[PDB]
RNA sequence: ACUUGAGUGCAGAAGAGGAGAGUGGAAUUCCACGUGUAGCGGUGAAAUGCGUAGAGAUGUGGAGGAACACCAGUGGCGAAGGCGACUCUCUGGUCUGUAACUGACGCUGAGGAGCGAAAGCGUGGGGAGCGAACAGGAUUAGAUACCCUGGUAGUCCACGCCGUAAACGAUGAGUGCUAAGUGUUAGGGGGUUUCCGCCCCUUAGUGCUGCAGCUAACGCAUUAAGCACUCCGCCUGGGGAGUACGGUCGCAAGACUGAAACUCAAAGGAAUUGACGGGGGCCCGCACAAGCGGUGGAGCAUGUGGUUUAAUUCGAAGCAACGCG
């Protein structure tokens, strides 16, 4: 009490990004698996998963993160 | 409030014995039902009534629901102060104000609670639900709501018999 | 919005009159003014104090009833609908209540009461009627 | 005349609001070739079907259509139906904030105009998955169904018509007021805070919990079904019957509008008590399971049914009538 751990993971030090040349923080975000990450385990705002999951597919569509992972 | 004491001569009218049975293994478990008002003569008219076994039974629960109520009517010589529409449990009752000699013409529920709670002109027609229940609750809400002149002007400072006519 | 002044006034002293609140506001104009001064005058709040200002308004009441549930504002009733007006003459100017009560028709010559207004014997707009 | 209403401005914010073009993967099918054998498949259990013409599986590559998993959530946007991969062009709208201007320029609105899921309808494209009608096999006494294996139209696209839905929150729109709490996005002001973060005030939108009040009860409750005002639409017992007849539109399919004669005293909403359930939960008993010994097979004893009689006396007929009175 009273928050959430991993608290809110970009408004502390954001914002506005990334999207294409970032590759380090999209690197945190997309998951171990190949799949975005659950927002609720991650721990973004509201618009900070809207951006870092905007980003993190405009990223995916330029062959920067990959489309699928291994098992 | 205040609850006022059984200290008086009850009429003790009964409105209705109506049949009651809970459908049960077995037929239907059948008691009496009556809801018989009872009548102080000169203002504590109370009506309620309960239910027993047999019908001298539904007499005495309906008299022990006499003992348990009683309402003022404050009403100034074969009137009310208002006549005013009132009716709650969606079972009106259209009761105004009238003169001396034109008598109580009230219905069933209103010719026994009115007829039994000192009423000298109060004409009264209802409009809405045939209950009972329903006419004893509607009646006695507007009964109970019904406003007296003097109080009227004890508790609206304006003056006492500054509104007469 | 703003379909009548009166019905919101009324809707303001209804709606607080069963809240049990201390004061009340109001939307300040000459219906709400001349309204203010007739029906403190015949004793249902304790004062309206019209604290104007720019750029308009805003009367302000209080409720004038006591400990007992339902002071002097008991029960008030939009008489005259605007949108289909109510009307009164002379001989038919009727008093609201019968002997409680007091209803508030709108004359020729300012906004009376029920019992004044039969005093001039002249009627008009029926203004408002409190029950 | 004036400014809060309503509008313009200025600056912010946000979104699967729309239309057009282009692009991207995951997966299924199909095809070509390698590898390999005797099953694959489906079910309650099977069968139809596929497979030694080499299937399934597995490896590689190619073609094509449709939908975009993760983010994703009683989240967002829209008038509603609805809207989801990604990018661009063209475009509408909403809310916040001071507050420059305008000065009531507004609310509703029968007709009229326009949009409206899915099914359909016309033409021309597209047909990978799914899949009415259809074929076969299964389950049943029967299976024009449930199940399985297949399979046409359709779903997809563009151009036009269709204009119905439980088109639902079964709640028309606008405005004002009226206890509170707790979430949740989109903002703003602030208290100290470089940070961050906590907290208050504030809007706007949306969810839960509940005061007053409403109500037939369930319930609603600042997103009211409260309290009042404006305006439109709808309702007058059920069946007959949204049927007939007449008109309007439709390519049709039909849509809108829409009666009547006869007949009945009930339909209906909520709530209660019981019952039921091949609904769930808990439990018990020769109930089942676990063992013993039987009956139904044989001759005989008694009772009943039946048939006979002059009469085969009357009573009992699921356990609870039948070695009963």
């Amino acid at each position: 009490r009273a928050k959430r751990r991993k608290v809110c993971y970009f408004t502390s030090n954001g914002i506005t990004h990334i999207d294409y040349k970032d590759v380090d923080l999209l690197k945190k975000f997309v998951s171990e698996r190949g799949k975005i990450l659950p927002r609720r385990v991650t721990g973004t705002n509201a618009k900070y998963q809207r951006k870092l999951t905007a980003a993190i597919k405009r990223a995916r569509q330029m062959a920067l993160l990959p489309y699928v992972s291994g098992e | 409030r205040r609850i006022d004491p059984s200290k008086l001569e009850l009429e003790e009218r009964l409105v209705t014995v109506n049949r009651v049975a809970k459908v049960v293994k077995g037929g239907r478990r059948f008691r009496f039902a009556a809801l018989v008002v009872v009548g102080d003569k000169n203002g504590h008219v109370g009506f309620g009534t309960g239910k027993a076994q047999e019908v001298p039974e539904a007499i005495r629960k309906a008299v022990e629901d006499a003992k348990k109520n009683l309402i003022e009517v404050p009403m100034v010589g074969t009137t009310i102060p208002h006549e005013i529409i009132g009716r709650f449990g969606a079972g009106n009752i259209l009761l105004k104000p009238a003169s001396e000699g034109t008598g109580v013409i009230a219905g069933g529920p209103v010719r026994a609670v009115l007829e039994l709670a000192g009423v000298a002109d109060i004409l009264s027609k209802s409009l809405g639900s045939n209950t009972p229940i329903n006419m004893i609750r509607a009646t006695l809400q507007g009964l109970s709501e019904l406003k007296r002149a003097e109080d009227v002007a004890k508790l609206r400072g304006k003056s006492v018999e500054e509104l007469l006519g | 919005v703003m379909t009548d002044p009166i019905a919101d006034m009324l809707t303001r002293i209804r709606n607080a009159n069963m809240v049990r609140h201390e004061k009340l506001e109001i939307p300040a104009s000459k219906l709400k003014r001349e309204i203010a001064e007739i029906l403190k005058r015949e004793g249902f709040i304790r004062d309206v104090e019209f604290v104007e200002d720019s750029k308009q308004g805003i009367i302000r009441v209080f409720l004038k009833y006591g400990q007992n549930n339902e002071r002097v504002i008991t029960g008030l009733k939009r008489i005259s609908k605007p949108g289909l007006r109510v009307y009164a003459k002379s001989n038919e100017v009727p008093r609201v209540l019968n002997g409680l009560g007091i209803a508030i028709i709108s004359t020729s010559q300012g906004v009376l009461t029920d019992k004044e207004a039969r005093a001039k014997q002249a009627g008009g707009e029926v203004l408002a009627y409190v029950w």
